[PDB]
Order: C-alpha cells, then sequence, then structure tokens
C-alpha cells in the first residue's frame, strides 16, 4: 500500500553531498507523514494469507485439525 | 515475582546458577548418542 | 488394430482396449491423486479419491476402474474433479488422528502430500475423531492402525502377491478395521512389503521406528546380496549409517518388493563386525595390529609355501571383484585350490558353458511358462522373489507347479510327484503321470536348486534331470531360445565365482590339505582347522567375526555390500553393481584392495590398481561382468547333454530334502543375518 | 566442432600469447619474492611458473589457452599490481599442508577411499 | 607349458566369431572329452573379437586372436594351446 | 570465421577443481527411484548424476557426521541423458549411465476379480 | 548414567574432556518422572488428550481405551488412561 | 490470488512486438509473464545493438540497468543465461533482454551502453566464467585474491575446496583442502507429486 498514503519525495536540485544530506533528512520528515498514516488508518483483519498451503496454519488450528497438521508438517519441512 | 508467584512444576530448579563457564562446573560438549558398530571382540580362550 | 484413441484433455492417446482411465492419464503424463491402487495389486475402488470427468457425463468416474471408451476426454483438473478431492480428502483426515509428528511416514506420506497437493487447507469436523485398538501383528511390522484409511492394500498384497490370505476386512460402518480377526502373527517372507505398500503409516517398520525421517536420508542404490535373486534395493543412509533398505523397482528381478531377510538385517551389519587387523600372539590370542604387520604376517608364510599348500574357500558375500583378485594371487604361486563352499556338481562340462549353472528362462520367464519342475528346492525359503514370480503366474497366467522334494508350503497349488530323486528317471521314462503333463506343455521349465546338487548323489541328480530335459524338450518341440533346464543358487557369490572358473566344492582342498588357508569370507564349516594340516595356518578375509574369525590366524577385515563398489551377479547371470552407501568401518578396507596389497607385500603384485582396473581385469576372465544389467542370451544345452550321457552316477533312495524346510529356517542364514538383533528377535517368535 | 574463436585463431596464434605470460611472470618473480619478503628463492619460485604453465601443457584446443591466458595475465596483475599479499602467494608453494602419498600400498594403509 | 585354463571369450550373433562357435557346437564336447579335467570356459564377449584366452603355469595368460577364423584354425589353434 | 576443432570440450583446466576430486571420482548419471513408501512419480523424471560417496568419520567432540569429500552433497540434475553425458566429458569426470527403467504395462481390470476360474 | 546410557567408557579420551570440569547430566530423567503419573481412569472408551492447556499444549489425539489389558498412553505426553 | 491487470499485459506485449520488429536480426522469443514483465530474448550477437535501441529510441528509452545476473543451468548447452534488466524511468516500464553464453563463448559488453555494467560483468565473471570482450578492467570482484574456480556455478561445491586457518609453524594463514566437522546435511524435499498441469 504505497498507492494509499500521501508523501512528497524530497528531489534535491544540484547534486552535492549536501543536497543529498538535505534530501535524507527530508525523507525521514516525509517517513513521519508515512507513518501517521499507518497508525491513523490500519485496518482489522489478518496478518496472514488465509491459504495453509502458502503461509503457515495457526498454532490452535494445527493441534486440533488434522488438515492444518499436515499443511503445517509439509510447509515447515 | 512477589505479586503473581509463578508456576511450580515439581522438576524446576531451587537454586538457579550463574555463569559457570569459568568455574568447573561448565558444560562440556559430549555425544549422548550411544556406541553404533559393535565388534566382534576375539576369543579370549587360545584355540 | 486394438488401438483405441481416446483424450485426455484432448491429447488423444491412443490405448489398448481394457486400459483403464486412470491409465489413460499415465500415458499422457498426468497422474490421478491414488490411494488402493497399486499397479501390481489387483483394482478395489475403495477410496474413491481418483473420481475424474469424463466429457459430456453426469457424474464423475473412477480413474482407476473404468475402461477407457473411445472420444471419452478425461477432464482430470476440471474444477468438479477437484470438488470430487477436495471433498473425499475432507473425509480421509476427518477420521484421521493427526500425529504425523509421531507418525515416521512423515514424508513418506502419500496423504499429507495428496492432501498438500490435491485436498483444501482446512477442516469443518468439529465433531469427534475414532480411534481403533492397536495390533501386535508381528515383530516387524508395527500397526498403529487408528491411522489406516481402510484402503484395502495389505488385503490385497497379503493375499495376491504373498499368499499369506490372513489379513482381512472385519466389520461394517466407520468401525471396519483391517486387522487379523484373532491375533495370529502376519509370519511370511515378503511380510515387509506391507510397509511400504500401506500409503498411510498406520503399520510401519518397528526395528526402523522413531531412528531417522525421510528428508534427511541420503539414498544410494544398490544390490540385494543376501539371497542370489539378486534384488535391487535402496540403501538409505543418514550421517554414515544405513537407517533402512528399502526395494527399488527391477522389472524382471524385485519388481518393487524385497524379502524380510534383506531389509531387516540391514542392523545385523552392526554388530559383531570385524575392523581393525587382528593376528594371533604367542599366548594365542588375536591380537588387534596394524596392516603393515598383519599383511606380512600372511605375506611370509605366503612365499614360504608353494602351490597346492596353499588354498582358498571363499563363499557366501564375496563379491566378483575380490574372488579374481585372490584367483590372481595364488596362481601366481600357482595353487589353483581356489574352491567355494557351494558344491556344484562340476563332472560334466560344469563351469564351462555358463548355462550348467544358470537359471537361463528369465524370472521373466516364469511368466511365459507352462508347467514348472520345481526339483528339491524350497523356493519360498531359498529365492522368496522368485517363489513370487510363480505366484503370480500361477493367479494372472495359468502355470501347472510340480515339485519333487518334501511337501512343504509354497504359497500355491503344486503338484507333489514324489520325495524321491529316482523318480526323476520315472518321468524320462514316461513312466510317472506327469510325463504327458509335460507333454502337453508348449513351453516347459524344469528348476533344479542348488541345494539338491550339495548332496553327495548331486552330480547323479543333475546327471538325471539333464537326461529328462533332453526328452522333454524332443517330445515338446519347445523352440529352441525358450529353455527348459535351470538352476537357482541361493549363495550371491557363487554365480560370479564359477564364472571365473572358481572350481565349486571344497573336495579338492579334501583330498590334499592346503599348509595355508585363505578364507575368503567363509563362515561355513566346509573345513576346520582339525581337518586342516598341523600347521593350520588360515587367515580369514571377511567383515563379521562368526566360524572362521575364532580359527584364524590372521584377521583381515573387509566390507559388506553396503560398503564397496563391488559386482555381484544373480542366478540368470545378469550382472550387478552394488555403490558404496557408507565408508567401510574402523580401519576395515575394500577387498579387492586387501589382497592387491598382500600381493604387494609378497612380491606377485596384482597388475590391477584402481578398481576401473580389476573391473577390465573381469572382463578379461569373463564376459558378464562387465556389461551390467544384461542377461547373456545364447547357452549350449545340447553339448552339455552329451558329457551328462558320459557321466555314470547313482541316485541314492535318500529323499531330496531343502535344509530351509520352515521360516525360523529361512532368517538366519548368512554372517550378516545371523549377526541380525532383529532376526534373532524373529527367530525366537517362531520359536 | 564448428567453434568461434576467442582471441587466438590457432594454436599457433595462442601459443604466441602464453610465450609473453610466461615471459611476464619470469620477469616478475623476482620481484615479487622481494616486495613481498616472500622466504623462497628466485629460482624455486621460477620453477613454479614453469610448473604451472605446463600443468596445463596438454591442452589442444585454442579457445581453451586464450581463456587461460587471460586469467593467468589477471594472477599476474593482482600480483604485480599488488594485491595479493605474500598468504596469497604463498598458497601456492602448498607449503603447509601435508604431502600425500599416491602409491597404492600408502593409500591402502591410511584411506577408506583411494 | 604347464596349462591350467582356456578361456574362449567368443562373441555370440557376430559375424567373426561364427567359426568359433561353429567349433564350440562340433568339437568342444570332443575336446573336453579328451581332456577331462582342464576347464575350457566359453564365455561370450561383445563388441569384441573372439580371444582364446590360455593361463599358463604360475599366474602367466597368454592371448590367440580368434577373429574371422575358420571352424578348424579354431580347432588347430586350441589343439596348439595344450600341445 | 569459425575456427575447427576435434577436441573433446575438455574444460578441466578453467573448471577450478583439485586434481585429486577430477581424476578420482566417478559420478553416476542414472534417473532417480521412487522411495517404495509413496506412490508419486513426480521424483523419477529427470535424470541425475551423482558423484561417488566418500568417507563419513564420526567427530569426537561433539558425534556429528564429518566428511573431507566436497562434491558429496553436490547432485546435478540434468533433463536428458545425452546432456548429462556432456557434462560428464567436458569436465572430465568419469561416468557410468544408467538406462531408465520404467515401469512395463500393466493390464488390469476390475472384471477379472470376479471370475469364473481364476 | 546420562537419559540414554551414555556413559564414557574408562578408557575413552574423552573423558579428558570431563578432566577438571562437570559432565553435564540432569537428575531429572523422564522415563522416570513419566511412570510416577498414575493412569488416568476414564469411563468412555475413546479419551482425548490434548496434551494439558489446549493451544499450549500437543496435537490432540484420541486414545482407545478399549483393550481391557492394556492401558492407553499418548504418544505425546506418555500419560496413561485406562477405562 | 493477486490482482492482475490486463492493461500491462497487453500495453508490454505490443512493446514486445514493437522491438521484435525494430530488431528482427537478433530476437529470438518475446514474452510476457503472467506477472506481466516482458522478456525479450536475443541471440548471443545481439548483446550491443538491442540494449542501444533501447537506451536510445524515443519511443522506447531504458536508461538506467537494473542488472546483470547469469543463471546457470547445466542441463543447457549455452549453460549461462545472461539476463540484462532494464528500466525507463520515462515510461515507468521494466523489460529484460536475457541472451545464452558457454563457458568459452564470451559474449560482447555493454559497458558502452550502460557504464553500471562495469562492475556487474565483473561480478558474472567472477561467480559464473563468462567472459565480456571489450571490457574495460575485467577481474574478479567478489572472490578471493587467489581464489580457483567460479563459486555460483551449479557445478562447484558449497563449501569449496579450500579454507583457511593460521598455522604457527610458517606464521601465516595457509589454505587447507576443506575438513567439514558437520558436512552439509543435505536433506531431500521435493514430493513426488505434481501440483499442476504446467
Ligand atoms: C612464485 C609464484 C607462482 C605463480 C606462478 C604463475 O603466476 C601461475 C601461472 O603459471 S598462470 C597459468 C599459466 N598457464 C598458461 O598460460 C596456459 C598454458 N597453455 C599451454 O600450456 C598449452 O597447452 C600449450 C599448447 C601452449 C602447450 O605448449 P607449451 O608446453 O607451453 O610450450
Ligand atoms: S499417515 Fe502418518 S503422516 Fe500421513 S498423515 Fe496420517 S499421520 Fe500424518
Ligand atoms: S493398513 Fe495400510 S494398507 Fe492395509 S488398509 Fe490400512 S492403510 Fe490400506
Ligand atoms: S484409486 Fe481410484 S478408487 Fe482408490
Ligand atoms: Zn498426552
Amino acid at each position: 500500500v504505497y498507492d494509499q498514503v500521501e508523501f512528497d519525495v524530497p528531489i534535491g536540485s544540484r547534486g552535492d553531498c549536501y543536497d543529498r544530506y538535505l534530501c535524507r533528512v527530508e525523507e525521514m520528515r516525509q517517513s513521519l507523514r508515512i507513518i501517521e498514516q499507518c497508525l491513523n488508518k490500519m485496518p482489522p483483519g489478518e496478518i496472514k494469507v488465509d491459504d495453509a498451503k502458502v503461509s503457515p496454519p495457526k498454532r490452535a488450528e494445527m493441534k486440533t485439525s488434522m488438515e492444518s497438521l499436515i499443511h503445517h508438517f509439509k510447509l515447515y519441512t | 515475582p512477589t505479586t503473581n508467584p509463578p508456576t511450580a512444576r515439581k522438576f524446576i530448579w531451587t537454586n538457579h546458577k550463574f555463569n559457570v563457564s569459568a568455574t568447573p562446573e561448565q558444560y562440556v560438549p559430549y555425544s549422548t548418542t550411544r556406541k553404533k558398530i559393535h565388534e566382534w571382540v576375539p576369543p579370549s580362550t587360545p584355540y | 488394430s486394438n488401438l483405441i484413441e481416446v483424450f485426455v484433455d484432448g491429447q488423444s492417446v491412443m490405448v489398448e482396449p481394457g486400459t483403464t482411465v486412470l491409465q489413460a492419464c499415465e500415458k499422457v503424463g498426468m497422474q490421478i491423486p491414488r490411494f488402493c491402487y497399486h499397479e501390481r495389486l489387483s483394482v478395489a475402488g475403495n477410496c474413491r479419491m481418483c473420481l475424474v470427468e469424463i466429457e459430456k457425463a453426469p457424474k464423475v468416474v473412477a480413474a482407476c476402474a473404468m475402461p477407457v471408451m473411445k472420444g471419452w476426454n478425461i477432464l482430470t483438473n476440471s474444477e468438479k474433479s477437484k470438488k470430487a478431492r477436495e471433498g473425499v480428502m475432507e473425509f480421509l483426515l476427518a477420521n484421521h488422528p493427526l500425529d504425523c509428528p509421531i507418525c515416521d511416514q512423515g514424508g513418506e506420506c502419500d496423504l499429507q502430500d495428496q492432501s498438500m497437493m490435491f485436498g483444501s487447507d482446512r477442516s469443518r469436523f468439529l465433531e469427534g475423531k475414532r480411534a481403533v485398538e492397536d495390533k501386535n501383528i508381528g515383530p516387524l511390522v508395527k500397526t498403529i492402525m487408528t491411522r489406516c484409511i481402510q484402503c484395502t492394500r495389505c488385503i490385497r498384497f497379503a493375499s495376491e502377491i504373498a499368499g499369506v490370505d490372513d489379513l482381512g476386512t472385519t466389520g461394517r460402518g466407520n468401525d471396519m478395521q483391517v486387522g487379523t480377526y484373532i491375533e495370529k502373527m502376519f509370519m511370511s517372507e515378503l511380510s515387509g512389503n506391507v510397509i511400504d505398500i500401506c500409503p498411510v503409516g498406520a503399520l510401519t517398520s518397528k526395528p526402523y521406528a522413531f531412528t531417522a525421517r525421510p528428508w534427511e536420508t541420503r539414498k544410494t542404490e544398490s544390490i540385494d546380496v543376501m539371497d542370489a535373486v539378486g534384488s535391487n534395493i535402496v540403501v538409505s543412509t543418514r550421517t554414515g549409517e544405513v537407517m533402512r533398505i528399502l526395494p527399488r523397482m527391477h522389472e524382471d528381478i524385485n519388481e518393487e518388493w524385497i524379502s524380510d531377510k534383506t531389509r531387516f538385517a540391514y542392523d545385523g551389519l552392526k554388530r559383531q563386525r570385524l575392523t581393525e587387523p587382528m593376528v594371533r600372539n604367542e599366548k594365542g590370542l588375536l591380537t588387534y595390529t596394524s596392516w603393515e604387520d598383519a599383511l606380512s604376517r600372511v605375506a611370509g608364510m605366503l612365499q614360504n609355501f608353494e602351490g597346492n599348500a596353499v588354498a582358498a574357500i571363499a563363499g557366501g558375500l564375496v563379491d566378483a571383484e575380490a574372488l579374481v583378485a585372490l584367483k590372481d594371487l595364488l596362481n601366481k604361486v600357482d595353487s589353483d585350490n581356489l574352491c567355494t563352499e557351494e558344491i556344484f556338481p562340476t563332472e560334466g562340462a560344469g563351469t564351462d558353458l555358463r548355462s550348467n549353472y544358470l537359471l537361463n528362462t528369465t524370472i521373466a520367464g516364469v511368466e511365459e511358462a507352462d508347467v514348472v519342475l520345481l526339483v528339491g528346492t524350497n523356493p519360498r525359503f531359498e529365492a522368496p522373489l522368485f517363489n513370487a514370480r510363480i505366484r503370480k503366474s500361477w493367479l494372472h497366467n495359468d502355470l501347472k507347479v510340480a515339485l519333487i522334494g518334501s511337501p512343504v508350503d509354497l504359497t500355491y497349488r503344486y503338484d507333489h510327484l514324489g520325495d524321491s530323486p529316482k523318480i526323476l528317471q520315472d518321468i524320462a521314462s514316461g513312466r510317472h503321470s506327469f510325463c504327458e503333463v509335460l507333454k502337453d506343455a508348449k513351453k516347459p521349465m524344469v528348476v533344479l536348486g542348488s541345494s539338491a546338487l550339495q548332496r553327495d548323489d548331486g552330480a547323479a541328480i543333475l546327471v538325471a534331470v539333464s537326461n529328462m530335459v533332453q526328452k522333454i524338450r524332443v517330445t515338446t518341440g519347445v523352440a529352441a531360445e525358450w529353455k527348459v533346464m535351470n538352476i537357482l543358487h541361493r549363495i550371491a557369490s557363487q554365480v560370479a565365482a564359477l564364472d571365473l572358473g572358481y572350481k565349486p566344492g571344497v573336495e579338492a582342498i579334501r583330498k590334499n590339505p592346503p599348509k595355508m588357508l585363505f578364507l575368503l569370507g567363509a563362515d561355513g564349516g566346509c573345513i576346520t582347522r582339525q581337518d586342516l594340516p598341523k600347521d593350520c595356518f588360515i587367515v580369514y578375509q571377511g567383515h563379521h567375526g562368526d566360524v572362521g574369525a575364532p580359527m584364524a590366524d590372521v584377521i583381515l577385515p573387509g566390507a559388506a555390500y553396503t560398503e564397496k563398489s563391488a559386482t555381484y551377479v544373480n542366478t540368470e547371470g545378469r550382472a550387478q553393481q552394488t555403490k558404496v552407501a557408507v565408508t567401510p568401518p574402523g580401519l576395515a578396507r575394500e577387498d579387492w584392495k586387501i589382497i592387491r596389497a598382500l600381493s604387494e607385500i609378497a612380491g606377485i603384485t596384482l597388475p590391477y590398481d584402481t578398481l576401473d582396473q580389476v573391473r577390465n581385469r573381469l572382463e578379461e576372465v569373463s564376459p558378464n561382468l562387465v556389461r551390467y544389467d544384461d542377461i547373456e542370451e545364447t547357452n549350449y544345452f545340447q553339448q552339455a547333454s552329451e558329457l551328462a550321457k558320459l557321466v555314470n552316477q547313482e541316485v541314492l533312495a535318500d529323499p531330496l530334502v531343502p535344509p530351509q524346510l520352515t521360516i525360523k529356517d529361512f532368517y538366519m542364514t548368512d554372517s550378516i543375518s545371523r549377526a541380525s538383533q532383529t532376526m534373532a528377535k524373529c527367530v525366537k517368535a517362531v520359536t | 566442432t564448428s567453434v568461434k574463436p576467442i582471441f587466438s585463431r590457432d594454436l599457433n596464434e595462442a601459443k604466441r600469447r602464453v610465450r609473453e605470460l610466461y615471459r611476464a611472470w619470469y620477469r616478475e618473480v623476482p620481484n615479487t619474492v622481494h616486495l613481498m619478503q616472500l622466504d623462497i628463492t628466485v629460482k624455486q619460485g621460477r620453477d613454479k611458473v614453469r610448473e604451472m604453465f605446463m600443468k596445463n601443457a596438454h591442452v589442444t584446443d585454442p579457445r581453451v589457452v586464450d581463456l587461460l591466458v587471460i586469467k593467468g595475465k589477471m594472477e599476474l596483475q593482482e600480483t604485480i599490481k599488488v594485491w595479493k599479499q605474500r598468504t596469497h602467494v604463498m598458497r601456492f608453494f602448498h607449503e603447509t599442508e601435508t604431502p600425500r602419498p599416491k602409491d597404492f600400498l600408502s593409500k591402502f594403509y591410511m584411506g577408506h577411499d583411494p | 607349458l604347464g596349462l591350467r585354463e582356456i578361456r574362449v571369450h567368443l562373441c555370440q550373433r557376430s559375424p567373426g566369431s561364427q567359426g568359433v562357435r561353429d567349433f564350440i557346437v562340433q568339437r568342444y564336447v570332443e575336446l573336453k572329452k579328451a581332456h577331462p579335467n582342464l576347464p575350457i570356459l566359453i564365455r561370450e564377449c561383445s563388441e569384441v573379437q573372439p580371444k582364446l584366452w590360455a593361463r599358463y603355469a604360475f599366474g602367466q595368460e597368454k592371448t590367440v586372436s580368434l577373429n574371422n577364423l575358420s571352424a578348424d584354425e579354431v580347432t588347430r589353434a586350441m589343439q596348439n594351446v595344450l600341445s | 570465421q569459425l575456427i575447427t576443432v576435434d577436441e573433446k570440450l575438455d574444460i578441466t583446466t578453467l573448471t577450478g577443481v583439485p586434481e585429486e576430486h577430477i581424476k578420482t571420482r566417478k559420478v553416476r548419471i542414472f534417473v532417480p527411484a521412487r522411495n517404495n513408501m509413496q506412490s508419486g512419480v513426480n521424483n523419477t523424471k529427470k535424470w541425475k548424476m551423482e558423484f561417488d560417496t566418500r568417507e563419513r568419520w564420526e567427530n569426537p567432540l561433539m558425534g556429528w557426521a564429518s566428511t573431507a569429500d566436497p562434491l558429496s552433497n553436490m547432485v546435478l540434475t540434468f533433463s536428458a541423458k545425452e546432456d548429462a553425458i556432456a557434462f560428464a566429458e567436458k569436465n572430465g569426470w568419469s561416468y557410468d549411465v544408467e538406462e531408465k527403467k520404467v515401469p512395463k504395462p500393466k493390464s488390469k481390470s476390475y472384471g477379472a476379480n470376479f471370475s469364473w476360474n481364476k | 548414567i546420562t537419559h540414554t546410557g551414555q556413559v564414557y567408557d574408562e578408557k575413552d579420551y574423552r573423558r579428558v574432556r570431563f578432566v577438571d570440569r562437570q559432565k553435564e547430566v540432569n537428575e531429572n530423567f523422564a522415563i522416570d518422572l513419566i511412570a510416577q503419573q498414575p493412569v488416568n481412569e476414564v469411563e468412555h472408551r475413546i479419551i482425548a488428550c490434548d496434551g494439558g492447556g489446549g493451544a499450549l499444549g500437543h496435537p490432540k489425539v484420541y486414545i482407545n481405551l478399549d483393550k481391557e489389558t492394556k492401558t492407553g498412553t499418548c504418544g505425546y505426553c506418555g500419560l496413561q488412561f485406562k477405562q | 490470488v493477486r490482482p492482475r491487470s490486463d492493461v500491462t499485459h497487453k500495453q508490454l506485449s505490443a512493446f514486445g512486438e514493437y522491438v521484435a520488429e525494430i530488431l528482427p536480426k537478433y530476437v529470438q522469443q518475446v514474452q510476457v509473464s503472467c506477472l506481466d514483465e516482458l522478456e525479450i530474448c536475443i541471440h548471443p550477437d545481439g548483446v550491443i545493438p538491442t540494449l542501444t535501441f533501447l537506451r536510445d529510441h524515443t519511443n522506447a528509452q531504458f536508461k538506467s540497468l537494473a542488472d546483470l545476473t547469469a543463471v546457470d543451468v547445466p542441463t543447457r548447452q549455452n549453460r549461462f543465461e545472461i539476463v540484462y534488466n532494464l528500466l525507463s524511468l520515462r515510461f515507468n516500464s521494466r523489460i529484460r533482454v536475457k541472451t545464452y553464453a558457454d563457458e568459452l563463448t564470451p559474449i560482447d559488453s555493454i559497458v558502452s551502453v550502460h557504464i553500471a555494467a562495469n562492475w556487474y560483468e565483473r561480478e558474472v565473471w567472477d561467480m559464473f566464467g563468462v567472459f565480456f570482450f571489450n571490457h574495460p578492467d575485467l577481474r574478479r570482484i567478489l572472490t578471493d585474491y587467489g581464489f580457483e574456480g567460479h563459486p555460483f556455478r551449479k557445478d562447484f561445491p558449497l563449501t569449496g575446496y579450500v579454507e583457511l586457518r593460521y598455522d604457527d609453524e610458517v606464521k601465516r594463514v595457509v589454505a587447507e583442502p576443506v575438513e567439514l566437522a558437520q558436512e552439509f546435511r543435505k536433506f531431500d524435499l521435493n514430493s513426488p507429486w505434481e501440483a499442476f498441469p504446467a
């Protein structure tokens, strides 16, 4: 999501090691603007895709459902 | 730990130790597996 | 002709009429997820995990059991055929106990993978599971049968590949448990295959219970040396000790199966094993010493002794490469008293034509035979994967089996002509009833076991059989490439030894006692030290201290077939190469080098210094040794008979009896077998 | 057959280049033994150069030879433009490692797999 | 020259070996009957011309090529070997 | 213009392998069989060439397996027998190819199991 | 000594390692500690051992306590249950 | 399931045809992955020409070289597969031009077309052994000064053949043949069951 957060790229003008420093200091400031948006707009939801084939099954599920233990065993091994 | 004491499980240590590395109590690594290829010991009785 | 064209997703494959839908997908290359269907086991349809969708058809069809029909398109990956698998896998898993970190068929599961590949990611079985009481089916197979997916491949194998017919289904509903109704152990050779054939880890191997996990196991493809069928096998080694030996498929020799002996006697390979070269001390006990000292003990005696005072009694599991290195050495001191423990009659042409001593009708020729005349051997316990051959060809084809031996359990219906070597003469005369049966056979085969030959009238028994094969051939008018006479061995290093011109039997050593004897892996009692001359200077060349070690002035430890790139050859002369799965233990060394080195310490120094050279050597003395996997087609039976006719001998009335009368006889035979704790546990279970 | 030429059209032209490199190394051995304070003899080193230049005497193909000198030239550059310090150079002499016998009896006495 | 063994490494279905195999078919039995102890080995090479290997006493082996040789030349060569 | 060479590409001189492991190492080109445990055949498809196995002595301090052979764990995968043979020739390793052995066609039909006389 | 009877022989030199040092071993051995726990007398043919603590325990498994003679033992805890 | 826009698979596809048409003497295959990435494939001789057209064409300006790499398919006669990934800051698109080079059949160098390649080409020589003609200064970059062998080749042992330790006798670091105290455990991981037709 860098399409749903708003920031300004700090383009420098001339290229001396100062303009590059100033750009790096601005990106720290612009990142605080992006961090602000992320805390303000973080959605309720799951943190990993729900396909057991790609992301490992949850600890409770692998210890109670056979399809999850098989998926945990195969994914880790 | 005083306020909410921990769970005791009748194996956990009562005297916990600090780094024993310079002192003789130190872990000395060793293989814990038993022998694998047992050998034919020669007959002790002269033929 | 006979080539329907069926489309597997529009690929227009063409198949013989009769091919199943699963088989049609295989030739295109697609693989229907399958349980309960094994190529060499009958189709049962129990799992229904293979449901596919022929085009324009209301219901999905059972791949493994549906004769394909013209035009059909399989739609194997159709949305439907995936719901037909996403919903079956739901069921197999629902009653399954999730102890995958107990199930030692962890990575060797055709049910997790077929679930990780063809099934769903979750479960909806919020209800409770079932549990089935376990069974002590035996001391080799651990049946944690709460794992069973009721796929009935065991009940098939236990009836179709092996003739046990014991395992069976008991009950109906969700508590159908596939275990012996009364607790009777599944005691039979071919027993351990159930492990390999149950895709679930319900019943698995008890010795290899929890020693490893398959991803770790490094897999080296080698050859079975315990029996003379020379079954192909894969030795699974982890961090340098063998963990398991499981079959690898050879269409002609062992087609996916291996004997109970050659997969649970890998444990015997790890104890009582010689490693350092001990020598007899002044005190009279074997003292471990460096090679240099042990080798010159032997070399000095060798230089002192002339020809016919030095002899070698090889035998058992020694490879062809050592056998030529021991002959080349003893000829360089001119004794050609090299011999093997198993006596093959050698008064007529023996060892000279290569058909007197081979099963030249191939292991795969038992499938196209018509009548088999088993004479004096128990195939069940002398060549278990050849007994199976006659098992399959008596079931799927129609072999008429006849045994002239002891009436013995043969896992099939044989005709017991009698227990007398002279009744062989009865058939030759045409007097006995089965004489016509053969007359009626267009492709017959006689099989004379080596153990019948090991009796005193073995020369006469071979001659008597050759006469009958002669007129059987004349009366049937069988074609030349069909070969009626063949003899099966039960010692791995016997066909190779006879090939290199080793003369069978210790009869020659018996008549003149050698001052020196190289026992190259001989644990047999063919000669003993009381029998030897006063000096009795003999040096054991082998891997396990059993009978030859404690009566040995020198111990030169060698290796075993898991530990060297040697060559072996089974009974119809197919030479095969063992590969080094594990480096040999201790100071122990490869058999061929010990003898090349002893020669260099002696001054007759064998010309070969690298294996490839020892092989080139094998090529000059014999052809089969260098060409691997290649049976030698032509043979010269006609001239063999002429010399048989010259030989006159009496077949004594004593019935010819196989030494392995019942299965306890079978479990412990060779050195590695004898040294097996698993075999020992099996022996006491029988007793 | 039908190969494209890397830099040398034929073993002949290629050999020319090898000659040049040999000379280069020959002229350089002394300098290195002094700029690196190596404890070796110029003569000794120069023989080593010969050793290497012949270790690959068997190559018959022109393309393989050409790469061999490219690589050879690169090594020289690392030793004359000094980026390779003594540890690097002396390694050529295999000074610390214990030599292994090639006699069969010798190997038999020591290693499982020769 | 002590003769210990003779190896006739014929090659089946090979043009040259025809003579060798013919010898085996017609005279092998006879030779054996005559020398009933000596081990005469009939072996089958491939993609190699036939060789009558002979092992003399004290580990010396000698070679006589039988490539494209007639049945009696094979018989004569064999007879020359066990002098 | 191209030049002609009949010399089998041998590039043993460029690969950078120690002399001992180019002249004493035999590699086998084989198609892997299937552990009988599983019935899947997706690991019996591509040819692999594997170098000969070497010493695996036990380590004294921890008992871990220890190996002195560098080319041990290396198994290269080649799609066809011809290509794998080529790799051995130009790299100079000795080769001993094993022909692929594929299961022979087997005739099966559910009707048979209910045969009047089998 | 250790859980598996790992005891360096009287002549092995790894014993030098233990010279002037403690060979680390644990007095609490599992083979024994599980024994102490008594057999659980459940009253249902099949019971489940979730491992104690559910998600904080071991994968759930059902044990068949039908065999009257023996007692079911969780392949995980080792806990035994009898009907 | 990832969101896929076919706008790109169409735009990029068309461009592929455009490049191919403009440079037919070298373009052998031009494909767009299902991941919306173009991958013109060129004969090794077209290294200079195809790149230059992309660096300096108004309708396809591909100014910077993202990367130069060489996969090694040992089976493939031409072992290496030099892959050049380029970016067009003007058209916000990347393309990959991949060629094939065998061990002793060198590729041309593009240091002229992009000087970024001065280092990556040295990296490809050091790791894989491909040689680049007309390179200003080709010499090992990542490997040790005396290293023998090209490391990322699939035929090179991971642990390698030499390791370093300090020897007192000689008071200097010294190579010795590698002796490992726990060999790399080579877990076999491939499952015997396929996933889909692909
Ligand atoms: S069989 Fe063993 S491994 Fe395969 S799933 Fe059931 S438990 Fe897990
Ligand atoms: S035991 Fe193995 S084979 Fe016999 S049924 Fe249960 S699962 Fe199928
Ligand atoms: S395989 Fe189709 S029914 Fe089990
Ligand atoms: Zn538990």
